[PDB]
């Protein structure tokens, strides 16, 4: 979505992960809960 | 002081990414611990952790837990 998904908690996107209906949002906060795993890998690995 | 701030930050690692790291708070506790403000603590951390995208809202949290740190507030 159009939303600035960035600014939203780790609860908040778990939670709207296994609650809402909406197959736009999901996918899109499951991409952002991927996000920063992603940038976590990337940070790890370096130190 | 710093361990405290440590933990603080932490928490709010957590919170916002789900994972933990004593080594990454603490990367950002050295990071803005001697700065004047919420703004100087982000030019700071998108300097390194720029990838992270980290919401203003967080770097408030962050800014104002390691202030709290200083104080005493534990």
């Amino acid at each position: 979505g159009s939303h600035d998904l960035s600014k939203w908690k780790y609860a908040e996107l778990r939670d709207t992960i296994n609650t809402s209906c909406d197959i736009e949002l999901l996918a899109a906060c499951r991409e952002e809960f991927h996000r920063r795993l992603k940038v976590y890998h990337a940070w790890k690995s370096k130190n | 002081f710093e361990e405290k701030a440590i933990e603080k930050v932490d928490d709010l690692l957590e919170s916002y990414m789900g994972i933990r790291d004593t080594e990454l708070a603490a990367t950002m506790v050295e990071l803005g611990k001697d700065k004047r403000n919420p703004d100087e603590l982000a030019e700071a951390l998108d300097e390194r952790l720029g990838d992270f995208a980290f919401p203003d809202e967080f770097v408030f949290d962050v800014w104002g837990a390691i202030g709290d740190a200083k104080v005493g507030r534990y």
